[PDB]
């Protein structure tokens, strides 16, 4: 339905659909089909049942093995959810964490994208402790000199 | 004094029937009835509201018929209802056979005063649990009275009995005038009901009957429907 | 306790706490069997002889009820007798009142009734004995009923009453009792009843066989000292 | 407060009949279901047939009795006691039709065998007696009626109603069931029934581990329908 | 006034109601009626779930051995 441009149909005919019910259910598959939830909810900018389904979906599957495109495909999505809301820190955490993964470390042009995004948005946060925390954090790395323009 | 609640033939210390008030108390968490006298007759409401729309409401009518010219609800325990209705039938149907005339209303309810009376003189045998409010026509003058299951019978002008007793008397004393009519009558014991009736008044959530000059008829739910929509 | 003293009183969970004594009651006598053959009922009942002193046939609790109805009390044994006498007087009657033999189905619900009314009032006791009603008519076939101290009574295949009614239903449930006559139904009863006495317990025990059918005519007879004598040879040669 | 509870004719201080009520709950002893429904046209009683032991005769396990050839009972509860209130309501019938010359009334049936239960409530003489009964019949004029007697002596009149241990559910299931105006045909009774039965039970339903009694408007005589029909019945259901 | 609500949600439909009920009662209806929203998967309280919970609350006969009354 989707594909047929029905975007708000099927979104809302893969929302009825609760994922943690069926136990069985592989864990990996679970966690696909809520980031498709995420991304029809998004695509439909339905923003509140999108951030219930990142209260529902956890934050220590991204740390396995075969997790990369899942971990990547959810930040990004988390990354427009906050890009909407507006709250730049928690977009300027979400691209950190992507940074930090092994798959765009070790792509050149990938990693240097995510360090861009970093520091832009700790650069977009408004001034507080946690902000100059972040700034420092981020501040101390040495990959920045691959970006002169964003160290300076 | 709980020790001398259980003997029906034991006087307390302080000589008190406890059966019987306990029997009262089942007749006050029964269901709530009212019944009004007018000039032109009297009028005596009841609440049959069932469990479920599964109870088949026109399978049992509260407010039953002892003569062509004598009605009497109830309030307390079913089954001894039908017991009391027929024994009162009975003493009826003798009266006639005696005297050739219908039976006056205070007589009917003197004897069946008496026959509640008799369950309550021996052990063994359970006070009726039921409070009969009985309606009739005589010498052009409408009756009421309550019989009890201590054998009282008084003749109450206008009462509630049942559960909010007290709320239906309450609403009484106001809503009520001695110079009211039928009609009026059947309005202010419908609004009585009200206070006490939880949810709609459905035509069959309601048995309403008169006592007037023709004799005693139970309304047909077709009219406590009109009163019914007259009064909301 | 409490709600225990009289058969009148009603426990708060809802049961006659009386009527399940009578029927434990019932469940400490003397196993007791009845199977029905192909054309007939047979009776196999054990009697634990307490004293050797007593004569043989004595406290038999085979009872003829009329002349086709034959019963296997366990239980009171007094309280067997007067059910007895209460089932002969109800045959009787019916008999006196419309002129031919008494159903047994119609027999088992009278004396049903009757054991249930005593399960009402408090003036009486539930009877303290559960019983087999066997009859075989030409017109009805074969039946068995039992009646237990409530008094609830429907008709069985193959029952048993008394301690090992368990154990003696485990074997009565592998017999094809659709089948056969009951020619072999007596051996079979026989070895049944041999298997499920408890010699170590209930000491020595007589069995006392009886059946109505068919070969019988139709009225109900202790079985014949021979055929007696020759399943309790069965019986006896089924040691391992 | 519960020491009141040792003879049926003493009040509670709320004034409560617990020995009533222990009646009631003795009810569900049986440890079966029913469930009656009324149809457009006919009538349907459908009953638990709990038969655990090859050795019982199924013919005679039955717990549908028919009271008269036109009014038929299904009783739940102690199998002694209700085959008693059975042959009382036998005898009632046959008292009133000898004594009025036409056949008694379902209303009345279970109107006598109330007044009994009353009267049994009411003198301390006889335990009540801890079966409910459901009558059904085709009553001229008023086509079929479903009724019920409780140990209390309240007998009522029923659209569709339920008795036994799976009682509350059962009959929530009815009335969601009655209330979506539908053609209460007799195959559709039928199939109201056995589902009541089915979802209380969530049992495949064999059809030898239920009993149905009809009467219908067409042949208004008490049929209880063989093993065959039941079958028919039941895949008729499932698809 | 603490509760999500929603606008259909028309509270008068529930005051008018002849029922007597107690304070407790209205926080019972209100606190079931939020956890019928919650167990569909709703964060804003509909007007059916609050007829539901209104009519689960009601019921207060329970038995009620239908011979008391």
């Amino acid at each position: 339905k989707e594909q047929n441009g029905d975007v708000k149909e099927a979104a809302s005919i893969l929302q009825e659909l609760q994922v943690e019910t069926y136990g069985s259910m592989e864990k990996k598959e679970r966690v696909e089909f809520i980031l498709e939830q995420m991304r029809l909810c998004l695509a439909v900018k339905d923003y509140i049942r999108t951030q219930i389904i990142s209260k529902k979906i956890n934050t220590k599957f991204f740390q396995e093995e075969n997790t990369e495109k899942l971990k990547l495909k959810y930040y990004n999505l988390m990354i427009q959810l906050d890009q909407h809301e507006g709250s730049y820190l928690s977009i300027c955490k979400h691209y950190r964490a992507i940074y930090d993964t092994p798959c765009i470390q070790a792509e050149s042009e990938k990693w240097q994208q995510a360090l861009k995004s970093v520091v832009l948005y700790v650069i977009l946060a408004p001034f507080d402790n946690e902000q100059s925390d972040l700034v420092h954090r981020i501040s101390g790395d040495k990959k920045l000199e691959e970006i002169p323009k964003y160290k300076d | 004094e709980r020790g001398y609640s259980f003997s029906l033939t034991t006087f307390s210390p302080s000589g008190k029937l406890v059966q019987i008030e306990y029997a009262l108390a089942a007749v006050a968490g029964g269901a709530p009835s009212v019944g009004i006298k007018a000039a032109n007759g009297v009028v005596l409401a009841t609440e049959k509201k069932q469990k479920s729309i599964l109870y088949d409401e026109r399978s049992v009518h509260k407010v039953e018929p002892i003569t062509k010219h004598i009605g009497l609800v109830y309030s307390g325990m079913g089954p001894d209802y039908r017991v009391l209705v027929h024994r009162a039938r009975k003493l009826a149907q003798q009266y006639y056979l005696v005297y050739q005339e219908p039976i006056p209303t205070a007589q009917l309810v003197q004897r069946v005063a008496s026959v509640m009376q008799e369950y309550t003189q021996s052990g063994g045998v359970r006070p009726f649990g039921v409070s009969l409010l009985i309606c009739g026509w005589n010498e052009g003058r409408p009756y009421l009275f309550q019989s009890d299951p201590s054998g009282a019978y008084f003749a109450w002008k206008a009462t509630a009995m049942g559960k909010n007793y007290v709320n239906g008397k309450t609403f009484l004393e106001k809503r009520y005038n001695e110079d009211l009519e039928l009609e009026d009558a059947i309005h202010t014991a419908i609004l009585t009901l009200k206070e006490s009736f939880e949810g709609q008044m459905t035509e069959d959530n309601i048995e309403v009957g008169i006592c007037n000059e023709a004799g005693f008829r139970r309304l047909t739910p077709t009219e406590v429907k009109d009163y019914l929509a007259a009064i909301a | 306790t409490g709600y225990d003293l009289s058969a009148s009183t009603f426990s708060p969970d809802g049961r006659v706490f009386q009527v399940e004594y009578a029927m434990k009651a019932v469940e400490n006598s003397s196993t007791a069997i009845g199977i029905r053959c192909k054309d007939g009922v047979v009776f196999g009942v054990e009697k634990l002889v307490l004293s050797k002193l007593y004569e043989e046939g004595s406290n038999k609790r085979l009872f003829n009820v009329d002349r086709h109805v034959g019963m296997a009390v366990a239980g009171l044994l007094a309280d067997a007798r007067s059910l007895a006498d209460i089932a002969r007087e109800e045959a009787s009657n019916f008999r006196s009142n419309f002129g031919y033999n008494i159903p047994l189905k119609h027999l088992a619900d009278r004396v049903a009734m009757y054991v249930h009314a005593y399960t009402l009032y408090s003036a009486v006791r539930p009877f303290g004995c559960s019983f087999m009603l066997g009859s075989y008519s030409v017109n009805d076939g074969a039946q068995l009923y039992m009646i237990d101290p409530s008094g609830v009574s429907y008709g069985y295949w193959g029952c048993a009453i008394g301690k090992a009614r368990q154990a003696a239903k485990t074997e009565i449930e592998k017999l094809q009792m659709k089948e056969m006559t009951c020619r072999d139904i007596v051996k079979e009863v026989a070895k049944i009843i041999y298997i499920v006495h408890d010699e170590v317990k209930d000491k020595a025990f007589e069995l006392e066989l009886s059946w109505v059918g068919e070969l019988t005519n139709g009225r109900h007879e202790i079985v014949p000292k021979d055929i007696r004598e020759e399943a309790e040879k069965y019986a006896k040669e089924s040691l391992k | 407060s519960a020491g009141f509870d040792r003879h049926i004719t003493i009040f509670s201080p709320e004034g409560r009949l617990y020995q009533v009520e222990y009646a009631f709950k003795a009810i569900n002893q049986g440890g079966l279901t029913s469930v009656a429904v009324r149809g457009k046209d006919c009538a349907v009683i459908v009953t638990q047939k709990k038969v655990p032991d090859k050795l019982l005769d199924s013919s005679t396990v039955t717990h549908l009795f028919k009271i008269t050839e036109n009014i038929g009972c299904v009783m739940t509860g102690m199998t002694a006691d209700s085959r008693s209130q059975v042959q009382r309501a036998r005898y009632e019938a046959a008292n009133w039709k000898y004594k009025y010359g036409y056949e008694i009334p379902v209303d009345m049936l279970c109107k006598r065998i109330a007044d009994i239960s009353q009267v049994y409530t009411q003198n301390a003489e006889m335990r009540p007696l801890g079966c409910c009964m459901i009558l059904i019949g085709i009553d001229e004029e008023q086509g079929p009626q479903v009724y019920k007697c409780d140990p209390a002596g309240y007998y009522c009149g029923f659209k569709a109603t339920a008795a036994g241990v799976k009682q509350t559910e059962s009959t929530s299931f009815l009335e969601k069931k009655v209330k979506k105006k539908f053609d209460w045909t007799f195959e559709q009774t039928v199939e109201t029934a056995i589902t009541c039965l089915s979802t209380v039970l969530s049992i495949d339903f064999k059809p030898s581990e239920i009993e149905v009694g009809v009467v219908t408007v067409e042949n208004p005589k008490f049929r209880i329908l063989t093993e065959a029909e039941i079958d028919a019945h039941l895949v008729a259901l499932a698809e | 006034s603490k509760m999500n609500l929603s606008e259909e949600v028309d509270l008068e439909d529930y005051v008018a109601r002849p029922d007597k009920i107690s304070g407790a009662d209205i926080n019972s209806i209100c606190q079931e009626s939020g956890m019928l929203a919650v167990r569909e998967n709703r964060y804003i309280v509909l007007a059916k779930d609050f007829e539901k919970a209104y009519k689960t609350v009601i019921k207060k006969d329970e038995q009620e051995h239908e011979f008391y009354k």
